[PDB]
């Protein structure tokens, strides 16, 4: 964990009442991004960050 | 030259048309939602990078992060940005590279396979969020050790209008580089808990969100623009093939009739 | 070719090409004033080709075991395989080899469209 990422966990506890939990709130609390370290060409497992 | 061919060659294009015409409106609905994230992002950055302006902060190995997305059909967004990285990256064939969005990868992968050490995926769907901006930052610190670099640079497309854009560069300074500045003493920062450490890590996250938000809205404007030109260009072919269709259809009725006629005469 | 087949030997027969033979049969028939059919071809132009190719055959042991393999050749116009004669012959044979100008120019020789080409006898006729 880091100062950016730490803040995010306290920004997803802040984010998670279902009534003020508007549509573009649930969006911000999700991500479909896979990180892949690329050697040489390619390398290891793509993991869901 | 046969009806079946011309009728189905028409049915490929008529959908290509209708589809490209849909994603121009889906692009237009997405337009405002994203002009909004660009405004909210800048406004946050304006409060953060104003400190760096006062401290008159400059730069005493390298990390390059270039931002676009996964999806094409947005004109030359991925191309002339990739090209901006080529122009700058001539001075540094040893600068480590992290790419955000697969299209800048296949651009930079084919030009420099080795510099790319990291690549991010599934980016240009919805507008960028802080979580994305953050966790990408997190990994830039993790395996890429972003802290241990002399100079850091973010590459992204700034949107100037809804018709053009400019591939831009902006720098990132680290814990160390913030301290040894022309005017660190202007501010009464407490020199106790690792502050420059944080202002760097917090900025790494932020200045990316702001680069992505701008890169996204540039992309979204470029989509609605490329698709307008396409749907236009499609319709043109639909027009040219509706005419060929019609010729062929007439020809088919005549030619069929001549066989019936020859057959009847004997 | 049948002589080889009828006497325990084997013959390959190449018809180059049947498109042009069909044209000749048409000329014959119109000048005889026999009423034509589609595209002015005689009504029995399917028969013309089917009886020719039914004669290619692998004879049984009681008949000496000879064979006649036929490679009939058809010319399509503008890639049009739905054309009358090409449709006729396709329905007669045991599969086809579709050759394509677009594959020829990509540097595919023979320019065989693999997807569209079958051998119906299939693997039963292939060295293991």
């Amino acid at each position: 964990i880091s100062y950016a990422a730490y803040l995010n966990v306290a920004a997803q506890a802040i984010r998670s009442k279902t009534e003020l939990q508007t549509a573009s709130v649930l969006n911000r609390s999700q991500t479909d991004a896979f990180y892949t370290q690329y050697k040489n060409a390619s390398e290891p497992t793509p993991i869901t960050k | 030259a046969t009806l079946k061919e011309v009728e189905m060659r028409l049915k490929s294009i008529k959908n290509i048309e209708k589809i490209t015409k849909t994603m121009k409106i889906v692009a237009s609905t997405r337009l405002s939602k994203a002009e909004k994230a660009k405004i909210s992002a800048k406004k946050m950055d304006e409060a953060e990078q104003l400190f760096y302006k006062n401290a008159e902060t400059k730069n005493l190995k390298e990390l390059i992060v270039a931002i676009t997305s996964d999806k094409g059909l947005c004109g030359s967004i991925h191309s002339q940005l990739a090209k901006a990285v080529r122009r700058h990256l001539n001075d540094q064939p040893n600068a480590d590279i992290v790419t955000i969005g697969d299209k800048i990868k296949m651009q930079l992968l084919r030009t420099h396979p080795n510099n790319i050490k990291l690549s991010i995926n599934g980016i240009g769907k919805d507008a960028p969020t802080f979580q994305e901006s953050a966790l990408i930052a997190d990994k830039l610190l993790s395996v890429m050790k972003a802290g241990t670099y002399p100079k850091i640079s973010i590459f992204y497309n700034d949107p100037v209008s809804s018709l053009s854009f400019e591939p831009s560069e902006k720098p990132i300074f680290n814990a160390k580089t913030i301290e040894q500045s022309p005017s660190f003493g202007k501010f009464e920062i407490d020199t106790d808990a690792n502050v420059p450490r944080d202002l760097f890590e917090y900025t790494l996250a932020n200045q990316m969100l702001t680069a992505m938000a701008q890169g996204y809205a540039a992309e979204i404007s470029a989509r609605r623009n490329a698709m307008d030109n396409a749907s236009k260009n499609a319709g043109d072919m639909i027009n040219r093939y509706s005419i060929l269709y019609n010729r062929t259809r007439q020809a088919v009725i005549t030619n069929e009739l001549v066989d019936i006629i020859t057959g009847a005469s004997s | 070719g049948e002589w080889f087949r009828d006497n325990g030997k084997h013959a390959l027969i190449v018809y180059d090409d049947l498109s042009k033979q069909a044209v000749a049969y048409r000329q014959l028939s119109l000048l005889l004033r026999r009423p034509p059919g589609r595209e002015a071809y005689p009504g029995d132009v399917f028969y013309l080709h089917s009886r020719l190719l039914e004669r290619a055959a692998k004879l049984s042991e009681k008949e000496g075991s000879g064979s006649l393999t036929a490679l009939p050749v058809i010319e399509t116009q503008g890639g049009d395989v739905s054309a009358y004669i090409p449709t006729n012959v396709i329905s007669i044979t045991d599969g086809q080899i579709f050759l394509e100008a677009e594959l020829f120019y990509k540097g595919i020789r023979p320019a065989i469209n693999v997807g569209l080409s079958v051998s119906r006898v299939g693997s039963a006729a292939q060295v293991k």
